[PDB]
């Protein structure tokens, strides 16, 4: 009856501090809280994190980011904090007005403050890539963690910097808000025509209903066979067990044909990858090369014409 | 025809209905009752789509439609090249997917392993019956479903969410959204660091799971672990589906106006309700 | 038999409805009675009586 | 089964003593809302 | 007519909340709906018996 | 009440005490603001009318 | 006894707890009379 | 007081003052919003309308 | 009793500097609302 | 009185100290908020508008 | 007695530079206010 | 006054002054941008109004 | 006592240098203000 | 200046140079991006206006 | 101290070098704010 979901007892030690391969241990801090509820779900230590120079350049840009949009929706709500909890969710940073393009001379007010958040943005994000790199590689660890983010941070990239530039215009892009970006993506499917009929978007959505439908059937498949320790992967790499082996039958006798304990793993980076790319793609394709995606699908023989 | 190790897991025992009857397979497949069940159910909606194809008059693959009863018909019968065999194919579908749920069931309890693959594939069945059964049936017609085609059923969502303004302001949405991008960004990072700790720098031992531990230690703070990381996958999809069928069940039946006109009762509190500045003064 | 985490779970949900009707009432909003009852059912069902 | 019969029988009947006097409380209470307004 | 056996089956933490969180909920509900009706409304019947409005 | 400490006996002291504090508070807030929601009672009001405050 | 704590306990632990809410029902009773005398709800 | 001071038998000291002292500050918030929330008492607006400075 | 491990001499010493720390802020609330009623009274 | 150094054997001092400045800050920062939303106090409008800035 | 652990002789000259602080920051606050409200009463 | 230097045998020196230099560079930061916000007090506009620079 | 490893020597110095810091900053920052007040007065 | 020097033994000089770097640069870059925002001190428009470039 | 491990000699010569450095790059900028200010005063 015991479906594995939540810990029923649980057990702490002395705090695990991490593998010594080549790290800089003088980076590192101390072990954190432990959590219960974390302990209910999953492991309760927190900490130690690493913060050496690429997280402080990652730190301070971010939070200069924050900053910057946070600050520009206190001047929004006149700086009344009853104002600024009521209106939240409406306030935004716009890029600068289709008039400028690309140049870097519109107004604080207008689109400048967009501009310097954006840098600020820029620098967090390359560095917090650049860290998650270095990280694995002071382990002695692959780089997969590394490209599977270079996949995400190229649709970020289309979306914000490359396709502006293309179009010739900073208005393109998307403004800082938790409606107003919202009400970007609907505009943009609407100037462009109808973005279901992009087929990198068709592609994109495939591929993210693909990471929900793979990893809910790999968790539900880890959780059936952990009664004979099939959570312990790296070790089913080594040493197969009787663990891998029925997930392996259970999904041969279901579908016709099965993966290794690694092999879908490889099938996981490549499904969530892939989305992200199609879109990176399909994005850049809307506007410079499609500028109405319904006449598109009606020439291509996907609408009826 | 079999794997190195799958002679000593092919016994006989584990079925639902029936015994040694249909207790064998065909090639790798097991086939049971509900294999058999399954397979009838496939072929012929896939024969009927066919059919359906040959009606309209295109053998475009992606212009082919099967469209549901037009809303004259309510909850009753259509002929069938104007609705009939769309209501079949539905049949049909739903039949082939609880039959494999159970087949599923079949093979979990011969293999000894736990039943949460059936089970998570049930949530999907239900939020394809929430599609295609139930928000129908409370709307009142079968035309309030969507079609079997691969450019036709994204119309009818473009015309459903398009009716309430812009969709993505239904709040079970917006939830359901977080939880797709966070179980697609969830499993990106778990397959890469696996494979990342299965296959070091050249000329390295494995790691092992203390390595994976230190990296997203060092990386964010925090492990969950891999017990944890694969039940926060397993809840990460089944909360998404589960939001969505609850954001479409809600739509058309208890809402009726544009959402970026619900979201208004935040505003319209009390205590900042005329307050003038912002956005909303 | 029913487990103690699972009786804190049905009387956290029938406390939540309560409270949350009862101060719905006394505020003026509904939202004033999901945000009291929300709390005092989370403070109710996070603590177990065992 | 935690508890015997004789704490059974003490715990009931101790329990039967609060009822009856919330009851009674109802009561005076009752008449006192019928006869300020009958309904 | 025993009836104390009630005990013996549930664990009487549980039957002591279960009961209490019942009845004030259903004291109160009754209040508010007293409060709800123009009639029985006892603030209101004051505040019209000593014209406070 | 000839004997009613059996409930100190069953129950946890920290815990009814806990329960009873959250309960007594919640009640006076809600009567409280039943009293604010009706004018005749809203003793602001009635302070702000009867001395001319607007 | 769930909790274990004894007879004498209890009783102790109930006569101060009494104490207690006589008190907190004092100071009600008297914020209601002086409630009524500033504005009769009956 | 009388019997009192054994409360603290029973709850632990630094328990009881984070709470109390989190429960005070919150209701102090409460009642001071309350007060600015109604165009009588909102000291700040009546003293704006006291000396004229709009 | 155990609960806590505070003595019997200790809880009381503890209750009473906690009451001198309530009369203090009670004291001080005191005349904060008879300030305030002076200057614009509520009933 | 006299004795409220005792607080100092229940606190861990240096975690009272960062909650403590934590609140001071935000407290001071909130006030200071309100009063720039305010028409009135809003000393940059005032001296403004004294000066002829606009 | 110490539950995060000082001696009673630690506790009191924590405490008292610690009103030592406090009387500072809120001479300053006092000074502060009262310059305000020569400027701007709120009263 | 003369005994706070014992604040330093409780804080530890490296995180402090790693907090209080965050601390001191976002409240600059916001007060300048307080003040471009501002018409007046926006030194840029007043030295382009001034000079004539538009 | 002393939960850094600092003595009251230790502290004594590092308090002396900090102090030197922070006149010099609000020296700074005075002057600053001075300044705009006599370009721009905000009262 | 008088005993600053001191500094470095609290501080690991690598840190503080790194930090120093990452901080420079992007308030140089930010004061850079703010003065091409204004209409004026846009040192290339204004350059564009005065010799009629565009 | 131990924090760092550099003695007074090392720790002076350090801030020696740190201090030519600081008042090159200030004397840069300030002739830097001299020659926009000649071409551009912003007060
Ligand atoms: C004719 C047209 C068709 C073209 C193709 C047709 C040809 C026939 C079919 C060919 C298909 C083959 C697919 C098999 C690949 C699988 C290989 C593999 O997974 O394992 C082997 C190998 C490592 O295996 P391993 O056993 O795990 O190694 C362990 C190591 O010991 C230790 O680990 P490690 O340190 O060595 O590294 C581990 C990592 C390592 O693998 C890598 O190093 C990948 C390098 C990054 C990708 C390169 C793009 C970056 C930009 C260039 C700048 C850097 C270049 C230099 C890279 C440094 C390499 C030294 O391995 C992985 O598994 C990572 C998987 C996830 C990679 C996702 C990368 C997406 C980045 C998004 C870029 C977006 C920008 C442009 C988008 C497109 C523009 C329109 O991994 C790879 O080789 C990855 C290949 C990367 C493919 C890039 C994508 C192509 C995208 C094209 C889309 C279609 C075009 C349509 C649009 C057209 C517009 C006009
Ligand atoms: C989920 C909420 C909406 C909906 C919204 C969208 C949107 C929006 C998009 C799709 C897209 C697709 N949808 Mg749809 N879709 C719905 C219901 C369905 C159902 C169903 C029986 O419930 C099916 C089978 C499909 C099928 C499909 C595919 C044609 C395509 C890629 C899906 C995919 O790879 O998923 C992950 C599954 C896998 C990777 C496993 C393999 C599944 C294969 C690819 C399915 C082929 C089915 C075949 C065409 C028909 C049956 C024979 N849709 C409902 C009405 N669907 C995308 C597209 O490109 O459309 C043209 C797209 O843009
Ligand atoms: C009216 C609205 C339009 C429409 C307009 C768009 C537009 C416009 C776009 C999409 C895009 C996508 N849409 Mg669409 N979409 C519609 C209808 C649908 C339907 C549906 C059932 O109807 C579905 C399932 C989808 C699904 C999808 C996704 C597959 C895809 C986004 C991938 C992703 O993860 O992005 C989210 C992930 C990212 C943006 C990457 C972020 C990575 C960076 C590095 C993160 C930085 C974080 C920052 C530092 C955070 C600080 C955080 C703190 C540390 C916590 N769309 C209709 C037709 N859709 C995108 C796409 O690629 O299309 C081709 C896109 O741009
Ligand atoms: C395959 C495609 C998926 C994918 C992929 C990957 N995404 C990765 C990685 C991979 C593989 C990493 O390795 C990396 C990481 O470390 O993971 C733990 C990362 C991250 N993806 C984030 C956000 C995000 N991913 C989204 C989507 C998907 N991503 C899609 C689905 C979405 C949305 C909108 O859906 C969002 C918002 C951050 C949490 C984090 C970068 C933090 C950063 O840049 O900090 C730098 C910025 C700051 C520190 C600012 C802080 C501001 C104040 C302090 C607050
Ligand atoms: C809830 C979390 C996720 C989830 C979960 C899980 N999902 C599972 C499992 C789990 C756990 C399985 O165990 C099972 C399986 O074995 O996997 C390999 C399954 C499966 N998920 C499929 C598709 C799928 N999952 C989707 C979504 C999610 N899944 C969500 C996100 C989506 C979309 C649209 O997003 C799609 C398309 C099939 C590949 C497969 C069933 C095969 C079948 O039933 O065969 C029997 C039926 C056939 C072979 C064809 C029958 C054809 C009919 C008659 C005619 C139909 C025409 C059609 C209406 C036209 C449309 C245009
Ligand atoms: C819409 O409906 C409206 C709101 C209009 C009306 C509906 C109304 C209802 C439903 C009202 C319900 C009112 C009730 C149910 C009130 C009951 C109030 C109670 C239960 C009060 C008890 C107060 C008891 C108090 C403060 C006890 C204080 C005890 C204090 C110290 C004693 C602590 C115990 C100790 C010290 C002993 C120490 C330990 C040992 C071992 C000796
Ligand atoms: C919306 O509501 C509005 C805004 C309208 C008003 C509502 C308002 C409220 C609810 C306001 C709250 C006001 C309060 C409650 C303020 C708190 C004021 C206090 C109590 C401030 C504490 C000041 C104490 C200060 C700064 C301490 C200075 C202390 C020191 C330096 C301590 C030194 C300690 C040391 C050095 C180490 C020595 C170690 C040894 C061993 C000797
Ligand atoms: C919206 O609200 C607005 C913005 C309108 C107004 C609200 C305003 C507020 C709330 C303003 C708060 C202002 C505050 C709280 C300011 C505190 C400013 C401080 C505390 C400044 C400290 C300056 C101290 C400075 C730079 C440090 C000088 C320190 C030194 C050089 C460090 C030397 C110490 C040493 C080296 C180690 C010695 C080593 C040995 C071995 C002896
Ligand atoms: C909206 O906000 C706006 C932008 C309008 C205004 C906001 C403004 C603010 C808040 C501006 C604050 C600016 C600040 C805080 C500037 C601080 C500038 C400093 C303090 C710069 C220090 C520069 C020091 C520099 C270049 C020196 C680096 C020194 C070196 C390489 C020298 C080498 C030292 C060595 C090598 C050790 C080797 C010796 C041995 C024995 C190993
Ligand atoms: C009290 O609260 C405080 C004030 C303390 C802080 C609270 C703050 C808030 C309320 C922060 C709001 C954060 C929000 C609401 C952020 C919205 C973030 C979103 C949702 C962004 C959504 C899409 C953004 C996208 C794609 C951005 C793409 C950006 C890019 C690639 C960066 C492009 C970099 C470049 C453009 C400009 C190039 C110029 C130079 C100089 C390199
Ligand atoms: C409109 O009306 C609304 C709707 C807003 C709500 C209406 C009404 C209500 C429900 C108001 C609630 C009023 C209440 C119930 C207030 C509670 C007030 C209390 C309980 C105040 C306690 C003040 C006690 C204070 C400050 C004591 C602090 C004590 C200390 C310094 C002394 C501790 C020092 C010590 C302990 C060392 C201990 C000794 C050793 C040996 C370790
Ligand atoms: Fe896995």
């Amino acid at each position: 009856e015991y479906q594995n979901i939540f810990s029923q007892v649980q057990v702490r030690g002395p705090a695990d501090l991490g593998m010594t391969e080549d790290v800089n241990l003088a980076n590192r801090s101390g072990v954190g809280p432990f959590s219960t509820l974390l302990g209910w779900f999953g492991n309760a230590q927190l900490g130690p994190i690493y913060l050496g120079s690429l997280g402080v350049l990652s730190l301070f840009s971010g939070l200069m980011w924050f900053f910057t949009i946070g600050i520009w929706f206190w001047y929004q709500a006149g700086w009344n904090p009853a104002v600024f909890l009521r209106d939240l969710f409406f306030f935004s940073l716009e890029p600068p007005a289709p008039e400028y393009g690309l140049s870097f001379a519109a107004p604080l007010k207008e689109g400048g403050l967009w501009l310097i958040a954006s840098f600020f943005m820029f620098v967090a994000v390359w560095s917090w890539w650049g860290r998650t790199y270095l990280r694995a590689q002071a382990l002695g660890m692959g780089k997969h963690t590394a490209w599977a983010f270079l996949s995400a941070i190229w649709l970020w990239m289309v979306l914000g910097f490359i396709r502006p530039i293309l179009m010739g215009s900073w208005s393109e892009a998307v403004p800082y808000g938790i409606f107003s970006h919202l009400d970007w993506t609907n505009n943009f499917s609407l100037v462009h025509g109808n973005l279901f009929y992009n087929p990198f978007h068709g592609l994109s959505i495939a591929f993210l209903y693909g990471s929900a439908l793979l990893f809910a059937m790999h968790g539900a498949t880890i959780l059936a066979v952990s009664r004979f320790g099939g959570e312990r992967e790296l070790e089913q790499i080594a040493d197969r067990g009787t663990a891998a082996e029925r997930a392996a039958l259970f999904w041969r006798w279901t579908m016709g044909f099965n993966a290794t304990m690694e092999g879908i793993h490889r099938w996981a980076i490549w499904m969530a990858v892939l989305v992200t790319l199609t879109g990176g793609i399909g994005i850049l394709l809307s506007g410079t090369v499609v500028d109405n995606w319904y006449v598109w699908g009606q020439n291509h023989g996907m609408a009826p014409l | 025809a079999l794997l190195s190790f799958e002679r000593k897991y092919r016994v006989p025992g584990g079925t639902l209905v029936g015994g040694n009857l249909f207790d064998f397979w065909v090639g790798p497949f097991y086939v049971g009752f509900f294999g058999v069940a399954t397979f009838f159910f496939a072929a012929l909606g896939i024969i009927l789509i066919a059919w359906s194809a040959v009606l309209q008059g295109t053998w475009n693959p992606q212009l082919i439609s099967v469209y549901p009863p037009a809303l004259e018909y309510g909850l009753g019968g259509a002929p069938l090249a104007k609705g009939g065999l769309w209501q079949i194919i539905t049949i049909c579908a739903t039949g082939a997917f609880v039959s494999w749920a159970l087949r599923e069931v079949e093979i979990c309890r011969k293999l000894g392993i736990g039943y949460h693959i059936p089970f998570a594939f049930a949530f999907a069945i239900l939020a394809y019956l929430t599609l295609v059964l139930f928000r129908p049936v409370m709307m009142g017609a079968w035309g309030y479903a969507f079609p079997y085609g691969i450019w036709t059923h994204l119309d009818w969502v473009s015309n459903t969410g398009y009716t309430y303004g812009n969709f993505h302001y239904n709040p079970a949405h917006m939830i359901a959204i977080s939880f797709f991008f966070t179980n697609a960004l969830a499993l990106a990072l778990h397959g890469a660091l696996v494979l990342s700790a299965a296959n070091p720098e050249k000329g390295k031992e494995m790691r092992t799971p203390d390595h994976e531990d230190t990296f997203f230690r060092d990386l964010v703070g925090y492990s969950i672990g891999t017990l944890g990381i694969h039940r926060l996958g397993l809840l990460l999809s089944l909360s998404a589906v589960f939001f969505s069928a609850l954001c479409m069940i809600i739509t058309g039946t208890i809402w009726f106006d544009q959402w970026v006109d619900w979201w208004q009762w935040w505003v319209k509190l009390p205590w900042w309700a005329n307050i003038p500045g912002g956005i909303n003064g | 038999e029913v487990s103690e985490f699972a009786f804190r779970l049905m009387m956290a949900a029938v406390i939540f409805v309560g409270v949350g009707i009862m101060f719905a009432f006394a505020g003026g909003h509904w939202f004033v009675g999901l945000v009291v009852g929300g709390l005092v059912a989370a403070f109710f069902a996070a603590t177990p009586n065992s | 089964t935690g508890l015997t019969d004789e704490q059974a029988q003490e715990l009931h009947s101790v329990y039967m003593s609060g009822l009856w006097l919330f009851s009674a409380v109802a009561i005076v209470a009752h008449l006192a809302v019928y006869i300020w307004r009958p309904w | 007519s025993k009836f104390y056996k009630i005990w013996m089956i549930f664990d009487p933490r549980r039957v002591f909340v279960a009961q209490g969180v019942f009845l004030f909920l259903l004291a109160v509900m009754i209040h508010l709906i007293l409060l709800s009706t123009p009639s029985y409304n006892w603030l209101e019947i004051s505040a019209a018996k000593y014209n406070r409005v």
